[PDB]
RNA sequence: GAAAAGUGUUUAAAGGGGUCCCCGUCUCAAAAGGGAAACAGGUUGAUAUUCCUGUGCCAAUAGUAUUAUGAGUU
RNA sequence: UUAUAACAAACCUUGGAAUCAAUUUACUUGGAGAAGAGGUUCGUUGAACUCAAUUCAAAAA
RNA sequence: UUGAAAAAAGGAGGGAACGGCUUUGUGCUUUGCUACUCUUAAUACUUGUAUG
RNA sequence: AAUAGAUCCGUAACUUCGGGAAAAGGAUUGGCUCUGAGGACAUUAAUGUUAACUCAGAACUGAAACGGACAAGGGGAAUCCGACUGUUUAAUUAAAACAUAGCAUUGUGAAAAGCCACAACUGGUAUUAACACAAUGUGAUUUCUGCCCAGUGCUUUG
RNA sequence: UUAUCCAUUUAUAGGGAUGAAUU
């Protein structure tokens, strides 16, 4: 059964902290927590170790990312206007 | 502390000058089982012989400038 | 204490009265799955390496 | 009266930032005959977290060109960078997230991360997570060129003065709450002792202009003037306007 | 085709010759109760000749540049074929053969085969490519 | 329960000063300092433990025979033997391209 | 378009055809002389790609670099895994030799 | 700085390693961090992993010459 | 280096996996090679295991 | 919040250097001969009395 | 003082949907004698050797008693303050005070900057660089923050 | 620009066109 319904992950922290703030976690812990696609193996298996690092259980490769996604969408935007260059 | 298996190799040790003192136990086994221990400068080697006739011959063999402890 | 223990082996001591603990603590839930399921895990190994299940179903199982 | 808490700050005691585990610091390579003629390249070994900051590091290692020896440098890490990537970084290097660039050889648009304010300073400006600067232009006599810095700031600078393409790793750090004040205790426990944080209008006189009063107010404008002395600069210092930001 | 032609050279990959070249004598591709699996026996060079120069004397030169090679039967899973082939500068059946990797004096052959390289070296001939990557001691 | 006591100065429970409770001839239960797990030294590449080589501490390192900390590859015991073969890979299949873009040029 | 051709070429391969997929096997086909054609992701790790294109190379074999991902290379195929690399063996009616 | 003192590479000709080059502030600061190696029994009126008996372990060990111990070379 | 045995791992050879499989308490892992079959190593452990020896009898070099 | 450093030790790359004795000329070069390079342990002898 | 341990039941207003909640409120509990449920092996589906302790149920029993001592929440309906965990006047004040996350403001693009220290030279923040540092105010969330620049400040052009 | 001041490193090539790399 599917214990909570609009809480989710947030479920550590209880009743405690604005209900805003808490939903604002849930998204940025969503976007910590999810293994992301490593542009190297393929494996969905890319995972935040530190603030800005995500390792891969796969290759070992650390990649340099956002804080809670691995890619903030300026950083793929430079990218891209590189690529174009 | 070391164990001994090939007889050969005990016998070359006792040759050996190092080998001042030798041990001979007598110990009523669970017949009387016996030990012969070799004192080196560095090690104290050990043979355990489960026949009685032979140890007594090894014994007779062993050099008669050793200085035998009779331990029992 | 013995006779205490062979009383408690032939269930006479433990009763809702004589438990102080939650049903946990007398006996841990997380341990009893834990013997459950490597009981069921093994016969299931055993079967499979008999023949007499196909790994498919030793899978699904 | 008595010391403030920010004057107390100054002789740096107890108020001294917290070294102990940090990594070292981060600077560009020097910049030598490879840097300035042509390119040099390096491999990012390791990408580390430095305690006290909110972006990772990248351990670089380059060769010598001068002696046989591998010499690591401690680089930020630009968002995309990876273990085993290689770095390129002289006047004639290519354009990719990760090399190292004057500013005169990157076209307006670029955005580029630990830049040089004068040429040698090793990387300057532009290293917080999430934070970058864009080129503005080129002077066309040359030897300058535009930037903007993440504050708004225009700024013109050398264009013999490096930078970094791409925009520096662990962005929106910020964007998260800070739930619990222990957090925030484990965040300043490992950059210098400025938490917990008293209101001077919660002190005595003796500790704070704000200190005192019956009723626990300020009492006088809280704006005080540039021209202030040490234990007058105490609330919004030098403030041209103030009130919620309409601009 | 068939990559491993007796006299193609190769790169071992793995084991105690772990980054030396060889040039392969006899393709067996057979699997059996012994070996189960498809090796290659090779010679290779175990000590390439080091370094000389114009300068040094000619026995102190010759003494440089002696090799001490090595025969080995490994699986082709575990080298890395080459372009360079030395079918012509090598009678290939002259350095291995097969009997000899059972035979005792395999110290004795192993040595042959060395001087042998070794002559190679001393007379070029007009020189092959392969023959000089041979030569060339691989750094890694 | 026979109660024991620690006999090595060090009277705190730190990392070094581990014991191994452990009976004697006499009947006493007397207490033992358990020497320190050394880690596994490690590629120098991926990090991942080397094997053929023995986890000992630099004083148990000094005295072991050299066997025990060497294998018989190229880079021995400080890279994996997956490692050494992406290396010598890597040392050929680039000269490779190299020489093939030399020839491009030319 | 021609990655569509491509996947479509594929398709047919596994169809009608005799292919086997992943690095050793691709090589040990190379080795042989069984290999037709090598298909090589985009993300196949480089040394591992260096070393088949060296054995194309050896083998007078075409090297096809497919324009996608490990992961797409699989779902090329009727397979739920990543490939990274196949080899076509023999070729069925697909042009894609050609 | 009148000094006393305050600072510690801010414009130094700041001992070691190899066969002239290559390194390089010094020193103190932990009887819970790191670290060469010890255990058992027995013994005193009072000491014991410290004495005794037994068994070990660790670090040293100049040069020349003999010896044995095995390697490698021919 | 106690000799070995046992086991959690890591690696190697073989093998080629959708009818997805192996698998843990938990998930983890697998064409960048899984299961299975045979191995190697480190680490626990420190006489486990027939461990060693001995008693002789048969088969090779 | 990503959770010390160094002493010390080890491994690897790298390939400098290269047997002994006798004679001759100014450590170096040439000529002739074959047990040599290691390594533990023991021993004997000088040098300050060479184990804590 | 009462309440209390455990098992089984039962659980409201309100809510940030996480809680409230052990809500409230009930019932049961001993001893004895049984019964059922849960394994490991190893022989060849039957037959064996055998291991904990935990459940669940039924008799009988007693001066109707049983978490028999010990141990162990009183609860509810509300209102005010503080959101909360935290901290504090050592030896009269533990709070509604402080802190806190959050929100907002202000200064500063740098070794000729910001804020601070030092007699001086020099230093700290700073192994720092605007998602930073420094300085204030307010104090989770939810819902909003009106009007007034004459007065005093601060500040901008010369 | 030579005073001065600031920075940079071992004060290391005068200006332009995820191997190895040393005697
Ligand atoms: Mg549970
Ligand atoms: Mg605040
Ligand atoms: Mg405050
Ligand atoms: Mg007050
Ligand atoms: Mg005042
Ligand atoms: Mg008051
Ligand atoms: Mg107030
Ligand atoms: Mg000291
Ligand atoms: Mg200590
Ligand atoms: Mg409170
Ligand atoms: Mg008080
Ligand atoms: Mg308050
Ligand atoms: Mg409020
Ligand atoms: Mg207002
Ligand atoms: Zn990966
Ligand atoms: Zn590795």
């Amino acid at each position: 059964s599917r214990r909570t319904k609009k809480v989710g992950l947030t479920g550590k922290y209880g009743t405690r902290y604005g209900s805003s703030l808490r939903k604002q976690i849930k998204k940025i812990e969503l976007m910590q927590h999810a293994k992301y696609l490593c542009t190297f193996c393929g494996k969905t298996a890319t995972k935040r170790t530190c603030v800005g690092i995500w390792k891969c259980k796969k290759c070992k490769r650390k990649v340099c990312g956002g804080a809670w996604s691995l890619t903030t969408p300026a950083a793929v935007a430079a990218k891209s206007t590189i690529i174009r260059l | 502390p070391k164990q001994i298996t090939d007889i050969r190799k005990f016998l070359k040790i006792s040759r050996k000058p190092d080998t001042t003192a030798v041990i001979i136990m007598k110990k009523k086994s669970k017949t009387v089982i016996t030990k012969l221990k070799l004192r080196t400068k560095k090690y104290l080697y050990t043979m355990v012989f489960a026949d009685r006739k032979k140890a007594e011959r090894i014994e007779n063999s062993l050099l008669p400038s050793l200085k035998r402890i009779y331990y029992p | 204490v013995r006779l205490y223990k062979l009383a408690k082996r032939k269930g006479r001591h433990m009763g809702i009265g004589k438990r102080k603990g939650t049903k946990n603590a007398r006996t841990n839930q997380k341990t009893l799955w834990i013997k459950r399921q490597r009981v069921l895990r093994r016969l299931l190994k055993r079967l499979r390496d008999s023949k007499k299940v196909d790994r498919h179903l030793y899978h699904s199982f | 009266g008595r010391v403030i808490r920010g004057q107390r700050k100054g002789r740096g005691s107890i108020f001294k930032s917290h070294n102990h585990h940090r990594k070292g610091a981060a600077k560009l390579r020097h910049l030598d005959y490879c840097e300035k003629k042509g390119y040099i390249k390096g491999l990012v070994k390791d990408i580390i977290h430095d305690p006290g900051r909110g972006a990772p590091l990248a351990k670089v290692i380059f060769k010598r060109t001068e002696k046989y020896g591998k010499k690591e440098e401690l680089i930020i890490a630009s968002e995309g960078m990876f273990t085993g990537q290689y770095i390129s970084c002289g006047t004639k290097a290519p354009l990719s997230v990760g090399n190292i660039l004057p500013i005169g050889k990157m076209p307006e648009g670029t955005l580029i991360c630990n830049l040089e304010h004068r040429t040698g300073n090793r990387g300057t400006l532009v290293k917080a997570s999430g934070c970058y600067a864009t080129v503005v232009g080129q002077s066309e006599d040359g030897k300058k060129t535009k930037v903007r810095l993440p504050s708004g700031a225009k700024k013109t600078i050398d264009a013999k003065a490096r930078a970094m393409v791409g925009v520096v790793g662990a962005g929106g750090r910020i964007d998260k709450p800070i739930l619990k004040a222990g957090v925030a205790h484990h965040k300043y426990r490992v950059k210098r002792n400025c938490w917990p944080k008293v209101r001077g209008v919660a002190m005595n006189p003796v500790e704070h202009p704000h200190g005192g009063g019956n009723h626990q107010h300020i009492g006088h404008p809280s704006t005080v003037s540039r021209s202030a002395p040490a234990g007058q600069k105490v609330g919004l210092i030098a403030a041209r306007r103030t009130g919620l930001l309409r601009g | 085709g068939k990559l491993l032609k007796p006299g193609k050279v190769i790169i071992i990959l793995n084991g105690r010759r772990a980054g030396k070249k060889a040039v392969i004598v006899n393709t067996y591709e057979g699997q059996t109760r012994e070996r189960p699996y498809s090796y290659c026996l090779v010679a290779g060079i175990e000590k390439h000749p080091l370094k000389v120069n114009k300068s040094m004397t000619k026995k102190k030169i010759v003494k440089r540049s002696k090799v001490k090679a090595f025969i080995k039967c490994i699986n082709v899973n575990h080298i890395l074929p080459t372009r360079y082939q030395v079918a012509n500068d090598f009678d290939i059946k002259s350095l291995a053969s097969d009997d000899v990797l059972k035979s005792k004096n395999k110290k004795k052959e192993v040595k042959k085969l060395g001087k042998i390289f070794r002559d190679k070296f001393l007379e070029p001939v007009e020189v092959s490519k392969d023959i000089s990557f041979l030569h060339k001691k691989l750094y890694f | 329960a026979q109660r024991v006591h620690y006999r090595r100065h060090n009277h705190y429970n730190t990392k070094s000063n581990k014991v191994r409770p452990v009976r004697t001839p006499g009947g006493k239960l007397t207490i033992h300092v358990v020497k320190k797990k050394a880690g596994k030294p490690k590629c120098a590449d991926c990090k991942t433990a080397i094997q053929g080589v023995k986890a000992l501490r630099p004083a148990d390192n000094y005295r072991a025979r050299r066997k025990n900390r060497t294998v018989a590859r190229a880079y021995g015991g400080s890279i994996c033997a997956r490692c050494i073969r992406e290396r010598i890979m890597r040392a050929f299949l680039f000269e490779e391209q190299k020489c093939v873009r030399q020839v491009l040029k030319e | 378009s021609a990655g569509d051709n491509i996947n479509a070429k594929l398709q047919l391969v596994m169809k009608s055809g005799k292919y086997q997929f992943g690095r050793k096997s691709c090589l040990k086909a190379l080795r042989t002389g069984k290999g037709k054609l090598v298909i090589v992701s985009s993300n196949c790790p480089s040394i591992q790609r260096s070393v088949i294109e060296y054995y194309a190379m050896l083998s007078k074999c075409g090297v096809h670099d497919y324009h996608g991902d490990n992961n797409d290379l699989g779902t090329a195929c009727g397979k739920l895994f990543r490939i990274s690399c196949l080899v076509i063996t023999d070729v069925g009616d697909s042009d894609i030799i050609k």
